[PDB]
RNA sequence: GACCCUCUUAAGGUAGCGUAGUACCUUGUCGCUUAAUUGGCGACUUGCAUGAAUGGAUCAAUGAGAGCCCUACUGU
RNA sequence: GACCCUCUUAAGGUAGCGUAGUACCUUGUCGCUUAAUUGGCGACUUGCAUGAAUGGAUCAAUGAGAGCCCUACUGU
């Protein structure tokens, strides 16, 4: 289903577009960020993994058209989810 | 310098290049058998061994030669009279470079019965001699058994000019060792196949003198096995940290085992202390995970060591801050966490393992029972059948709870009562253990129940919800899942658990009075599924 | 059948007779060097290797020999044409028996520096080859490596006529093994002297599968050691009793180690459950001791491994009647006793160890850490300095009272408030444990009194003296000595100790606040010596 | 102080007077009995190890002349000591 | 040429690297490379006057950068 | 020639040993011992008709016990 993951090919990932430039550390950081951003993300409106990044901080659902502002490389951040869960706990309490 | 090259490498890898390289600098190539052809075809001019040692050769492929005062030339000191003498004689050559690896020994059971004949008739005899001879030359002649270091040699020669003592040394040591490996095999197999004894020949390389052991003067070394399977304390990355003692190493084992016993899964960790399960729980992030496994332990705690499957960051390192930790076993590690830990409390022995989470890779384990050693298979068997003899069976929720314990309790010193109870639906956590107490009932007396309630207390009060302690417990008092080693002795003990409400107990298969135990848990309706696993982990 | 014999034996031990025998059975003796000399000086005619190979002589005593092209004659069939013909060629001989042993390698240390040059120089190059070559002949050539098998050989020949396949096999294998050992030495030494990375090879030969493992699908297999050592499970006889398993061996060894720390003299016994010696005793006539341990643990007990220090007698055999024991170890036994138990019981794994009342013979342990094998120097040293600082000091007898902890707290799991205290006329057994749980204090927190008094309980209960429970316990609790592990953390914990009337703890010295440990000991009145030997047993 | 206990000489003991006769088991039994009987035995009258066997069941102290009847090969038997300790316990009780 | 003192007017070079693009003495000593090499590389190093973001060591890839060598090629 | 049944009118040879001082067939087959051996020893063993205190196997030492072989010796 994926590429020919050769005996040595599983390191560069999307940072294989950089060749031997920029160092293993920054290549790994960029590759990990690309993997996290390209992972499927569930839509909070229809609950299916159709949320893709349309721009720097803008995310859109391909199914229901729900567009929102999130993280630069991740649709949902830990701080935002913490704020949401705090307010949900308050709302449950009252 | 080095002007002759007798390269009869059984394994024909790298010889092409090596040989060319040599030919370039000069170094007459005097190989025979296989090597000869391959080179005289690739282009590298090669002279046949025929015109060196007095009489020619035979059955190419292994045998070749075996001449005394020709192996004694190369041997050692090819420039010191007595010794050198065997590298000149009658056209006898003073070869200075030798590389002859040994194809590993094998038995290859044939379709029509073990090919013992062929097997025995393919144990290289020529090789080991030439090799051990050259090897012997800590001085002059240089031997390169291993094929995977032709570079290093060539490099030195090309640049420097002549080989270096340092190198010659390593090369020799390695070569002897290789012949050893060969012999070892030749013994082991043939000792099991021909006779019927199981000679266990072991070797632990990478010897590292450490602190001590029990005594402050109990010097011991962490001889590192050269196994290249996967998860290995040896091939670690100690970010910063004094040489960890025996104690640390062991507990490392403990936590590594438990963490991988859980098949990693949704963000899980394994806190460990005094080689006794000191934390195990799952989560959706290490935030929860970490605290889900630290929660159940208000006692031991301080002085433990983390063994995770994801990443340890400053977020949870806040609560951690202060909570004395000897070692960190983080596959992935955050720079800031790293730095903070670094200064904060020196103790942090940050022994992350490079993407530690894989399949163990070994299939055996040993316990030097001073006067012998056992060979316990690397078993990971988590359950036989999933079926409660007691009518009332496990709901998927509590099946997951049981499945949970199975892992921990199996990776938990037994003779206990492992009471892992849900902290976060889906993400479980331990709530009880029971370090080898006299009888299983005494264990449930001074462990499980007690530690469970004290935990519940700590939790309830700490996070202060609406629901008051008593009922906060009530809610899940029965739900509490406990597999505990294997079959809980009798029914009255299980009822003692039910006394502490606890109406969810796992019981493999084969208790001291199963008939009765079933009856009891059925009447009570205690969900008592019969996993079947005599985990009884020591 | 043997027609010619190559006797190039480094070690000459007993070659003269083997030679005499062969000659008397016609077998021409084609030998060279030392052997050849002795033989021609002992009235045995011997032909020289010169009349075989085309190789004269040089440094007779190790190499000087080999056999190319030609070794392929004896090889793996000195009669198989293709094989055969090679060794016999031109004046060469079809020797069908070769005996080549190899002087054990040793580096040692000289007055002016390691004698590396010569020491390494003497790495037999010829010998080993001859061995491997002959050896391979699973048929024809009968290799005689080990010198302690000339008898067997001779007898067989003198009678039968042909060394049977079976024998040939054994011999060959053994030869290969000998060369293996040789090389292994050549590795270890060199890796420790020349370079630094040290290598530790293990001693695990003759195997035997057991029942299974902790679970039915966890197959374990004991691998005995060739080492002659001393007291070890390898040299123990299962008079009667179903095949011992994993747990069996384990605990049995732990027990052995426990009784062996006290070193002969005073009669002693022991017991153990799930790797926990929970019942050491000394005393006089075993009887008492034995049962005193059974009082120590009257719960779990049932199915432990009694480990007495001498022969068992009917007195306590009748006490053991009904009180299920897994294994009973003992240096020796008495006929009637042995019989008695044997027939009465149907489970006791009677495994008395022939002659265990001497020197153990080992000083290293090998904790398997999944790619690690340490080498702790076996030491039980009671103390480094006896320096009671606390104002309350220990008189010689109270000194022994303390010493008994060290004596057992080492030879048993730690984190245990080991209450070694009087119970038999001038003989102190451990009264209370700690059952190694979280914090050090946690030991006393659910042990110390817990055990001490459970025992006291049973004793009192039975003999119901006027001294009601309170002062009954007090009788010895006021004089109790607790030398718990190493240096006990702080001071209120010790207060808890004094609480239990035990005004006699013992602490090696140097925990969180040593000055306060003293201060408190003075205040409380807890007499405690600062031994310094942390007994844990790593 | 004792004999030349050679590398092999510590098995026969006093049964070395029997040579290769009578079997290892009975030789060991007789040797052990001889060792136990020749061990020093403390006199119950003067408390010093001077009690030697004068005949089958008769034991005499070389110092004080105290002569008594004991075991055939041991001056004091376990049954006799048990009887003595039982009566001593009774006497202490009353 | 280790080790207690010094001279210490704050301290007295840790890891490394070392005749360096830094070494005056200097064409330093040795080994390979040559018939022969103030050269190159490697090791040693008594560092006139190396050394840790005055950043130290090292380095795959890259370079109209700077040296030395082999091969091929040739009117150099 | 293993394995379910049998015939089982109690059961159907466990450990061992085996052509035996027990093996009829028989001078059984093979190897050593000899030029050649109904022999001795070893192995195999389809045990006419071995086998556990009708005691099985084995055995150092001992033996005017019974066989076979080597050496020395000799009018055998």
């Amino acid at each position: 289903m994926a590429k020919k993951f050769t005996k040595k090919g599983r390191i560069s990932r999307s940072a294989g577009r950089f060749g031997p430039r920029y160092g293993r550390k920054d290549r790994k950081l960029v590759a990990d960020l690309e993997e996290r951003m390209r992972a499927p993300h569930v839509c909070t409106k229809c609950a299916r993994p159709t949320v893709e990044r349309i721009g720097t901080g803008i995310w859109k659902c391909s199914k229901c058209g729900h567009t929102f502002a999130g993280g630069t490389y991740i649709p949902y951040t830990s701080v935002g989810q913490t704020l949401l869960r705090t307010m949900k706990n308050i709302a449950e309490a009252k | 310098m080095v002007k002759r090259a007798l390269l009869s490498v059984s394994d024909k890898t790298g010889i092409t290049e090596f040989a060319r390289g040599l030919e370039a600098l000069g170094v007459k190539i005097i190989s025979t058998g296989g090597t000869a052809k391959i080179l005289r075809d690739a282009g590298i001019e090669v002279t046949d061994v025929s015109e060196v040692t007095g009489y020619p050769e035979m059955m190419g492929g292994r045998v070749k030669t075996l001449h005394p005062r020709i192996h004694g030339g190369l041997l050692c000191l090819r420039e010191s009279k007595e010794q050198m003498e065997e590298a000149e004689k009658e056209d006898i050559s003073l070869i200075d470079l030798v590389a002859v690896n040994l194809y590993p020994f094998e038995i290859t059971i044939s379709k029509e019965g073990v090919e013992l004949e062929e097997a025995i008739e393919n144990i290289d005899i020529g090789g080991p001699t030439l090799l051990r001879s050259a090897a012997k030359n800590y001085r002059s002649v240089t031997v390169i058994s291993n094929p995977s270091d032709y570079g290093h040699v060539l490099k030195e020669l090309r640049s420097s000019g002549i080989i270096s003592d340092k190198t010659r040394a390593n090369l020799a040591v390695k070569a002897f060792r290789h012949t050893a490996d060969y012999d070892a095999a030749i013994d082991t197999y043939l000792s099991r196949t021909l006779l019927g004894e199981e000679v266990l020949r072991l070797k632990f390389t990478d010897g590292v003198k450490l602190r001590y052991g029990e005594n402050w003067h109990q010097s011991a070394c962490f001889y590192k096995d050269p196994g290249i399977e996967g998860p290995s304390l040896a091939k670690a990355v100690q970010l910063h940290g004094k040489e960890l003692s025996y104690n640390n190493y062991v507990d490392a084992d403990n936590a590594l085992q438990t963490v991988k016993e859980l098949g990693n899964a949704s963000p899980a960790v394994a806190i460990v202390k005094h080689n006794n399960p000191c934390g195990l729980a799952t989560g959706d992030t290490l935030l929860q995970a970490l605290q889900a496994a630290w929660d159940g332990d208000p006692i031991s705690a301080y002085g433990s060591i983390i063994c995770t499957n994801e990443t340890f960051d400053l977020e949870a390192a806040t609560f951690l801050n202060g909570k004395f930790i000897e070692i960190i076993l983080a596959p992935d590690f955050k720079p800031d966490a790293l730095e903070y830990l670094k200064n904060k409390s020196e103790n942090l022995r940050l022994l992350k393992l490079p993407e530690l989470r894989e399949v163990f890779g070994t299939e055996y384990t040993y316990k030097y029972v001073i006067g012998g050693m056992l060979k316990q298979s690397r078993d990971i068997g988590i359950y036989d059948k999933w079926e409660s003899v007691t009518e009332v069976s496990y709901p998927e929720g509590k099946r997951t709870l049981s499945e949970f314990c199975l892992k921990a309790c199996k990776a938990t010193k037994s003779n206990a009562v492992i009471l892992a109870h849900e902290y976060e639906p889906g993400y479980f956590m331990v709530l009880g253990m029971g370090a080898g107490q006299p009888n299983r009932v005494d264990s449930i007396r001074k462990l499980a129940a007690t530690k469970a309630v004290e935990n519940l207390k700590v939790i309830y009060e700490r996070e202060q919800p609406a629901v008051a302690f008593e009922e906060y417990c009530q809610k899940i008092l029965s739900e509490c899942v406990m597999a505990s080693d294997a079959f809980f002795p009798f029914d009255d003990s299980v009822v003692h658990a039910a006394e502490n409400n606890i109406r969810y107990i796992v019981s493999p298969g084969g208790s001291i009075r199963d008939n009765e135990v079933i009856a009891t848990a059925n009447r009570l309706g205690i969900a008592m599924v019969f996993t079947g696993m005599r985990h009884f982990l020591h």
